RNA sequence: UUAUAGUUUUUUUA
RNA sequence: UUUUAAGAACUAGAUACUAACAC
RNA sequence: ACGAAUCUCUUUGCCUUUUGGCUUAGAUCAAGUGUAGUAUCUGUUCUUUUCA
RNA sequence: GUAUGUAUUUAUUUU
């Protein structure tokens, strides 16, 4: 059936994230140099957290100790490797297969991929410079929020206090109201489009580096007998899928926002806010848009509205969704806790 | 030394046996007798059956696409 | 006339095969020749 | 550690192949030292399995190459069963067709040894009928010529 | 003519499902078509 | 071209058979009733015991001919054909039918 | 290492 | 009527399979 | 001349010792140690015949 | 560490 997303999306898309970052004023990374300032530190990190996989284990498989070889030797060689990878990165497009077994919860199941150990040192240290560089540059605003500084339920927590302590929520005088939204985004990976990202890459990437990872995700896929290329969608298990992923969703977000509200949220590049701040209530108020945060899949937001923008809306739906039966209330959903 | 068995056994070479007389459980008497019958909003980029097969179906489908998940 | 089985994971006696007996049509959909273009001619307007 | 593909190995996996069959590779590489299931499954399916096509271009499959692959930003092996060619080598024939822009001991002590692993099919059990059945016949031969040799006495003793 | 014909094409049988398990689109290359349809008959029921 | 039905080939087989019969009794020629019981229900019928031999002889150098060319017909047909990988007998027999497949 | 040891999924820290 | 093994002597051990036998 | 028969060979036909199940591919697939029984891998040196 | 399997003829069967 071909490419869903038709020319005409995908060339909205590609514009929004450009005005965006042009906009933003951005400057895109380059490929590590060869002569690095931070390198072999970074190369640190990401070995142990490859180290730490195995830091319990005892019986160690066959996989493994061609591993635990393929690490020692790291550590004891960081000019050698540093000068492999910037090698495998400038070059080699084309990789091993990849094995799924799923892993069991009893109730659902997950995909559990496993990738092959050199390229897995690779991407380690790719993924660790990448988020790096990256936080480094100030890519991603406060709203996208699986981050750094906060522990889930603090997260939760400086939610809240975001929602009360903005300014006024709680007058119901006149007809005042505060909507939430609690949502997925369905399949989010699984309709990543390569063609499509390779492009908003080199955005913000050397030609290169996301060659190497558009080029990345292409494999075989074997489970057991069950074989196939792998010609479409997104496997995470990769080191680095937490990134791109994290960027895909920036825009999604930058459409739910359009420019404006995004540009309250993040002020300028000088001065990024913290999670919940503003400049004037009325950078709150110049919108009915309040907060809006997105938590891997989950996004979650805030509306504040008044009698005459809400009603106008439900001047829109009800428009075109009159309903006599006055049974809108049947499916809709709310908690069984409560 | 398996072998996918090609046949089944013929009652008749039961039939020549003789009895046992071991009584078993379910066939003590039971049911014993018969029965018979007789503004803002504008910001934002975008401008104003049943399916005979399995994998296919939308059903399994949706299965597949919750609990594997 | 029945062909004569040759399994590719089973060999129960030991057998041995010729290969062959152990062992596509369409191209693209356009949509993709578009696709890359079209982001291709936005490109390129954006970075001019 | 490092390894690399000698002919002698690779035909040995190429007999195993021909016997086991492709997807029983746990067992090709027991016969094969040296070597993993994903090193050799890895080599046969991306290389020797002679399924695949070797050959030169044509300008069917080059400005067939140079149209998907200019269409799809990098995808390799997509691209190659497009092209129905092996993968690093569209790879590396795509990247020649860029680059016209310019400005014997213990080895045979292996191939003793699966070439003699080879040769029997049964399994434990089998073999082991073999022995017991040849030992009832030099159990009969043994009785015999005890009769017989009962016989040159005379003495007639009866078989049981 | 029956029993080696027979067996074997149930040989061809079980061959066909664990073909199915693993998603081999399974085209023996010839090979009397009404048979064939059996294969893809059963081979739907058990399926189910 | 082909396959003969199992009808008309026993036909032909009865046809050879008369001809060879017939070099029998001419060849005799070039080199040189029924009676039932009224006591049971038994039937009596009266042969030479000539030609009764003849018969028997007849089958048993069959059989043999037979036989024979079976027996020279694996001597040759297994000496021949060098090519497939053979692990045993039967890899040359059965591969051999994989062979006289297309 | 003992009073055993094919099925009883064999093996991980705060 | 069938048949014909190159023959003899000297040599070390490497890779081996396994062992209700020794932490 | 051709009719008939025996043997020999080639071709075709018929396949003659010619793959006999299922379940999660049934699951799993390497890191040890001394000695000992038994299998077998190579070198060197010498000599090419018959009768009671 | 074991199931499992095998043989255990002594007391003379007529020439």
């Amino acid at each position: 059936n071909g490419p869903e997303i038709t020319p005409e999306e995908a060339t909205t898309i590609f514009s929004v994230m450009v005005e965006w970052l042009e906009s933003r004023s951005f400057s895109p990374i380059p490929f590590p140099p060869l002569t690095y300032k931070n390198d072999t530190k970074i190369l640190v990190l990401a070995l142990e957290d490859l180290k730490d996989v195995y830091a319990s284990k005892v019986r160690l498989n066959a996989s493994e100790r061609e591993e635990l070889a393929l690490i020692e030797e790291a550590y004891d060689n960081p000019h050698d490797t540093l000068n492999r990878i910037k090698k495998y990165l400038l070059t080699q497009r084309v990789f091993k297969p990849v094995d799924i077994t799923m892993m069991e919860n009893y109730q659902n199941i997950s995909p559990v991929y496993s990738v092959d150990p050199l390229e897995k040192i690779t991407d380690a240290y790719l993924d660790q410079y990448l988020w790096y560089e990256a936080d480094q540059r100030k890519l991603f605003p406060n709203w996208i929020k699986p981050s750094d500084s906060e522990i889930p339920p603090l997260l939760v927590y400086k939610w809240t206090q975001g929602i009360n302590n903005l300014s006024e929520i709680w007058d119901v005088s006149r007809g005042q109201s505060a909507v939430l939204l609690e949502t997925t985004l369905g399949e989010m990976a699984e309709k990543i489009d390569f063609t499509l990202l390779n492009r908003l890459l080199r955005l913000i990437v050397d030609p290169n580096i996301a060659d190497y990872i558009t080029a990345k995700n292409n494999v075989v896929i074997n489970f057991k007998d069950m074989s196939h290329v792998n010609k479409y969608g997104l496997i995470r298990g990769l080191k680095f899928a937490s990134f791109i992923f994290q960027y895909y969703g920036l825009v999604i977000d930058l459409l739910l926002l359009g420019q404006e509200r995004a540009t309250d949220l993040a002020g300028p590049a000088n001065n990024p806010n913290e999670f919940m701040q503003f400049k004037s209530k009325e950078v709150e108020k110049a919108h009915p848009i309040r907060l809006y945060t997105r938590y891997l899949d989950r996004i979650y937001m805030l509306f504040h509205f008044e009698e005459d923008e809400g009603e106008e809306l439900t001047d829109e739906y009800l428009a075109e969704n009159p309903d006599p039966n006055f049974e809108n209330s049947i499916g809709y959903n709310n908690r069984k806790c409560w | 030394s398996h072998r996918p068995q090609l046949e089944a056994r013929s009652g008749a070479k039961a039939a020549a046996y003789t009895p046992t007389g071991i009584e078993h459980a379910r066939l003590l008497p039971g049911h014993t007798t018969l029965k018979y019958r007789k503004s803002w909003r504008k910001g934002t980029a975008f401008g104003r059956g049943y399916i005979n097969d399995m994998t296919k179906s939308e059903y399994h489908q949706e299965f597949l696409h919750k609990h594997v998940r | 006339k029945i062909p004569a089985a040759v399994s590719n994971w089973k060999n129960p006696n030991g057998y041995t095969v010729a290969l062959e007996r152990r062992v596509e049509n369409n191209t693209i959909n356009d949509g993709f020749m578009k696709l890359s273009e079209a982001l291709e001619n936005a490109d390129k307007k954006a970075r001019q | 550690k490092g390894g690399v593909w000698t002919n002698v190995e690779d035909q040995i996996l190429k007999a195993a192949v021909q016997k086991y069959g492709t997807h029983q590779w746990s067992k090709v590489a027991s016969l094969l030292q040296k070597k993993t299931a994903r090193q050799s499954e890895l080599r046969w399916n991306e290389y020797l399995n002679p399924k695949l096509n070797f050959t030169e271009f044509s300008k069917e499959e080059d400005a067939q190459l140079l149209d998907l692959a200019r269409e799809l930003p990098n995808q390799w092996r997509t691209i190659a069963d497009m092209m129905a060619r092996p993968a690093q080598v569209c790879v590396e024939r795509y990247n020649r067709l860029l680059e016209s822009e310019d400005s014997e001991d213990e080895e045979k002590e292996m191939l003793a040894e699966a070439r003699a692993r080879l040769l029997n099919t049964q399994g434990k059990k089998a073999t082991r009928k073999i022995r017991e059945r040849m030992l009832e016949e030099s159990k009969r031969i043994a009785e015999l010529q005890k009769r017989r040799e009962l016989k040159q006495a005379g003495i007639n003793v009866a078989i049981k | 003519i029956r029993q080696k014909k027979a067996r074997t094409i149930l040989q061809h049988l079980s061959e066909a499902w664990r073909c199915w398990k693993a998603n081999i689109p399974w085209d023996v290359p010839g090979m009397p078509a009404p048979i064939k349809k059996i294969i893809e008959r059963y081979i739907k029921s058990k399926a189910d | 071209r082909g396959g003969i039905s199992y009808d008309q080939l026993a036909k032909l087989s009865y046809e050879k058979t008369l001809r060879n019969l017939a070099t029998q009794t001419q060849n005799s020629s070039k080199q040189d009733k029924v009676q039932k019981d009224t006591k049971t229900g038994k039937i009596t019928i009266a042969d030479d015991d000539k030609l009764v031999n003849k018969l028997a002889v007849s089958l048993q150098s069959e059989s043999k001919k037979r036989y024979e060319a079976r027996k020279r017909q694996m001597q040759n047909a297994k000496t021949l054909y060098g090519v497939e990988s053979f692990i045993n007998d039967k890899n040359k027999q059965f591969n051999e039918k994989l062979s006289r497949e297309s």
